[PDB]
């Protein structure tokens, strides 16, 4: 996978709290 | 240019309006695009869009193709007022098989991948042989009357007829499906060449002008009724009452009086040229509300392919029959003929449709192909062949090169 | 010849066989490791942090 | 302000316009945010994406939405249309195949 790839999924997870 | 505004197609049907940034790489913009579309929909009340097992969201033109997820919205050949649509395509990862033994991996193979015969086409086949065995039967039995006057020729045929039309009537009534539809069509339009020769073989004497009259005649008249009745298979109906009813102008012309058939050739052409003006007008005359709009649109669509057909084959046969290697001013139907050729050529561009340009396009070629075959069959000589072959390639050769170039 | 063509048919029952549980297996592994591309769409359902 | 100064520092152009506007905030669809409202009353959390713009007085937005099945217009594209290029050096072909 490529870094932008990488960043779009990390926001999409970053959204998420316990 | 900062800025692109295009319509986005969801779920189920909405349409959207949005403004789009023009330089940002798509897939930046397919996340949050998708949440827009997902709080109007429940604002509105409808099921939001959701994913299915393993898969992704894109974004396609409306043809499916997906844009690459990399480049810019400029990048592509995106303009502002376009549309696009948003989709879930699903995960195409799977086990691959494999089979050693090569004879049961050959037939599971090939078993796969092409269709195999059934009792749906075995009737097609057989209802497409006896069409073209009557067809064949009504040739000989007219190439005797050609040669004898007798009733043998319209006795015969009578009662093929009756009986070729008689089954048709059971198919008809009796059929529930498409399929069965088909057949039926095909074995009704074998009826009209044993009923038309029947009549026509019908008058003593030798064959000529006055037999002519009789038997385009019931050819158009047995095409015009069938056609409404029947309601389908429009154009090739159309086209033969088309051909049918002018052959039976000039045939009771030549029957009654004609100075020359030079005349007549002269006078058919002048009506097909005016005619293809006509057509698009007699066309669309001859035509829960969407249903009658797309209805009323498709049956207008056929009548002019049928209607330009028609007229088609009258011109080039007309045309090669003016033409004459012999007669007077050679010349002058050599040009004429030229430009006559350059209307069709030039007016195929004013309609969409491909079958009728191309129709259009084709019937040009046609006709300078026929004359200069013309004028090398008679008045044959090294020089005749020799420059006809000549033109023959060089007339196609430069005009797709002028086209693809 | 008919001894030999009752041997190739009964390989090809076992061979049958094989393969489903070959796709039992396939249905299974896929459904706890997806491909890294995938992963993303997921986020939402409940196989996150599973 | 530091916007314009971190594209500096990439060697980037700063965001500059021309007319009668003012500079916000805007979603992927264009629609601005509100100027005078918390982005904890409005619906942010931590990971969206959001555009800076220029919005001139000029500006106008449809803002209305239509049903038609997707599944039907997609079809609709390729069922009939015009002429192609590629469909004509196919003719072209054939004709000069024709004639010779």
């Amino acid at each position: 996978v490529s870094i932008a790839e990488a960043e779009e999924f990390a926001q999409k997870l970053a959204q998420w709290r316990l | 240019p900062q800025a692109v505004v295009v319509g986005v197609m969801a779920g189920e049907g909405v349409q959207i309006g949005v403004l789009l940034d023009a330089n940002a790489p798509v897939s930046v913009m397919t996340d949050p695009l998708l949440k827009v579309v997902n709080s109007r929909l429940r604002e509105l009340g409808e099921a939001p869009l959701e994913a299915t097992g393993r898969g992704r969201w894109a974004l396609c033109l409306v043809d499916g193709a997906p844009l690459r997820a990399t480049q810019s919205l400029t990048e592509q050949d995106v303009y502002d007022g376009d549309r696009l649509w948003i989709r879930f395509i699903a995960d195409t990862e799977r086990r691959s098989q494999v089979i050693e033994h090569i004879s049961t991996a050959v037939a599971s193979d090939l078993s796969k991948r092409f269709a195999r015969i059934d009792p749906i086409v075995a009737v097609q086949v057989g209802a497409s042989m006896v069409a073209t065995g009557v067809v064949l039967a009504t040739g000989v039995l007219g190439w005797w009357r050609w040669h004898h006057n007798t009733w043998l020729t319209t006795i015969y045929t009578a009662v093929i007829g009756v009986l070729v039309l008689a089954v048709a009537m059971l198919l008809l009534m009796r059929a529930k499906t498409d399929a069965d539809r088909r057949v039926a069509d095909i074995m009704l339009m074998s009826a009209i060449m044993p009923v038309t020769v029947a009549a026509a073989a019908a008058p003593p004497g030798p064959v000529g002008s006055p037999q002519a009259v009789l038997g385009f005649g019931v050819l158009t008249v047995a095409a015009a009724l069938a056609l409404r009745f029947t309601g389908r298979r429009l154009g090739i109906y159309t086209t033969i009452v088309i051909i049918g009813a002018l052959t039976m102008l000039a045939a009771l012309a030549r029957m009654v009086a004609a100075t020359s058939a030079v005349t007549l050739l002269s006078s058919l052409l002048l009506i097909c040229v005016v005619a293809y003006h006509a057509a698009p007008a007699l066309s669309r005359r001859l035509a829960s509300s969407v249903r009658d709009v797309l209805l009323q649109a498709e049956r207008a669509r056929s009548f002019l392919s049928g209607l330009l057909t028609g007229l088609g084959v009258m011109v080039v046969v007309c045309m090669t029959s003016l033409c004459d290697p012999h007669t007077g001013q050679r010349w002058l139907p050599l040009i004429l003929a030229g430009f006559t050729s350059g209307f069709l050529l030039l007016r195929g561009r004013s309609y969409v449709d491909r079958w009728q340009s191309i129709t259009l396009a084709g019937t040009a070629v046609i006709i300078a192909a026929a004359v200069c075959v013309r004028y090398a069959l008679e008045l044959s000589s090294p020089l005749a062949v020799s420059i006809v072959a000549a033109i023959l390639v060089l007339l196609p050769a430069a005009g797709m090169a002028a086209a693809a170039h | 010849d008919a001894m030999r063509a009752q041997f190739m048919l009964m390989l090809d029952m076992l061979r049958e066989t094989a393969q489903e549980s070959a796709d039992s297996m396939d249905a299974n592994y896929r459904w706890f490791h997806p491909a890294p591309n995938t992963l993303a769409a997921a986020v939402g359902s409940p196989r996150m942090w599973e």
